[PDB]
């Protein structure tokens, strides 16, 4: 490959004839879009509190650091347009888990949260009904305008 | 067509094949002696004495054709051989592989003045003074790209 | 002696950089030397496939991911200053074209021009961090001294 391609089948290869490898070998790539982010608890499928998996645990995001930016771009990777609102409190239910503190710098010009800078080192403590929210447009069609 | 070019000389240089209409060069994965026997009893060049790799005759400019030659150093032509097939490569043009045959000559003065030495069979070797006409000389000079005429001398 | 920031850190799959791993809030406190943190990395370079752990295939790790060095222009200066940066003894040859096998993930270094006596192999100058020409059938080996 070039680096460049949309797909690998774009990818020009040079196959080998003879023996090509044992399974202990296997190649194995970790991207960085690694989030996980979920939308739960909302009347119109894509829209309700927000729901983030690390450590194997799903849980409820803190909305001190849920700016409007952080809920357009995960309504943008969810394919739903722009973000309405983000609607403070236990409007969608606090959630039956623990409070994720980790802190998305989303300039809402990115499709997916995996994109945006995340800090979740020694983030502050959030109350817990202070729970993140996020009502999504719903058009595919919408898109964000500067 | 097979040809090598960039050798100095007629029997060496790197191994071009002719296929689809362009000259391509071949891999040197794989490329031992067998393979550079078929290629210069191929050319009418006799044995060989080095299958040169990692483009020693320089990069060629055109498609590598063969990648992995399996010749048993018997067959009378290069493609005979059990390869990868046409343009089934994983190489680049910095390994082109490269021959020098058994009837590939070069010509070299040792110390342009020096003792005549002759690079037959894959070894150096001097040359007989016996009957050396100045004829002979004039072309030793001009061969070696420094003269036209030239003094037998005593070695030193 | 400097107070502690951050404790409890608990690093998810995925994140590159520790600041995207979860912990318990800042808190500038005082800390003993016992219960602080002491880590030493892994080794920058290792040797695979081979008999022993002082010979084998040149492994690199750069980037994120392990690769290996080509074996253009790896003469035995490169095997010394390689033998010398794992610890082992003094270099025995420089193996070329992928004597111990084919590598793993991509060729970050070829065409190595070290003196062999350089104190790692970044130090020595080459071709440095992909781009390189060459493919995995052309991994550079050594074989150092127990
Ligand atoms: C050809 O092979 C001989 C045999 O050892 C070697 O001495 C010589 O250096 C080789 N020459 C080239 C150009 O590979
Ligand atoms: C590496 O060097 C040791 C010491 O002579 C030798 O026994 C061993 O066979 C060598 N390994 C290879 C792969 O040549
Ligand atoms: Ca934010
Ligand atoms: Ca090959
Ligand atoms: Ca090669
Ligand atoms: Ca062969
Ligand atoms: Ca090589
Ligand atoms: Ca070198």
């Amino acid at each position: 490959c070039e680096g460049h391609e949309s797909h690998l089948s774009l990818c020009p290869v040079a196959p080998r004839p003879e023996g090509t490898c044992s399974h202990s070998r296997d190649v194995g790539v970790v991207c960085s879009r690694y989030t996980e982010i979920r939308l739960v608890n909302g009347k119109t499928p894509c829209e309700g509190r927000v729901e983030l998996k690390t450590l194997g645990a799903w849980g409820s995001l803190c909305n001190s650091h849920w700016d409007i930016e952080d809920a357009h771009v995960l309504c943008q990777q969810l394919k739903c347009g722009v973000a309405l609102s983000t609607p403070g409190g236990a409007r969608f239910g606090k959630g039956n888990g623990q409070i994720w503190r980790h802190m998305f710098h989303c300039t809402g010009t990115e499709q997916h949260m995996g994109d945006c800078p995340v800090t979740a080192l020694g983030a502050s403590l959030c109350p817990s009904e202070q729970v993140a929210s996020v009502i999504c447009s719903g058009n595919q069609s919408q898109t964000l305008s500067s | 067509q097979l040809r090598l070019v960039n050798g100095g000389g007629r029997c060496a240089g790197r191994v071009e094949i002719y296929h689809e209409g362009s000259w391509g060069t071949i891999c040197d994965d794989s490329w031992d002696l067998s393979d550079a026997h078929v290629v210069c009893r191929q050319l009418g060049c006799g044995e060989a004495i080095n299958a040169t790799g990692s483009a020693h005759f320089g990069e060629g400019t055109g498609p590598i054709w063969l990648d992995e030659m399996k010749c048993n150093g018997k067959e009378s032509r290069i493609w005979q051989c059990h390869s990868h097939g046409w343009g089934q490569q994983n190489c680049r043009h910095k390994e082109d592989a490269g021959v020098i045959c058994s009837e590939f000559m070069s010509l070299r003065l040792t110390s342009c003045a020096g003792r005549l030495e002759v690079f037959y069979n894959g070894a150096w070797g001097t040359v007989g003074k016996s009957s050396m006409s100045e004829t002979t000389v004039g072309v030793v000079c001009r061969q070696l790209g420094c003269a036209d005429k030239g003094k037998i001398n005593p070695a030193s | 002696s400097i107070p502690m920031w951050v404790d409890n850190v608990q690093c998810p799959k995925g994140p590159d950089t520790l600041w995207q791993c979860p912990s318990s809030p800042w808190e500038k406190r005082l800390a003993s030397p016992s219960e602080e943190t002491w880590i030493t990395c892994d080794n920058k370079i290792r040797l695979q496939e081979g008999p022993t752990s002082c010979s084998g295939r040149v492994e690199i790790w750069h980037g994120g991911s392990w690769g290996t060095v080509c074996d253009d222009s790896w003469d035995l200066d490169d095997a010394q200053v390689v033998c010398q940066q794992l610890g082992c003894g003094p270099a025995l040859k420089a193996f070329k074209e992928a004597e111990f096998g084919q590598g793993t993930g991509p060729i970050w270094l070829n065409e190595v021009k070290c003196k062999g006596n350089e104190s790692s192999l970044w130090d020595c100058p080459a071709r440095r961090w992909g781009h390189s020409e060459c493919g995995h059938k052309e991994d550079a080996a050594v074989n150092c001294t127990d």
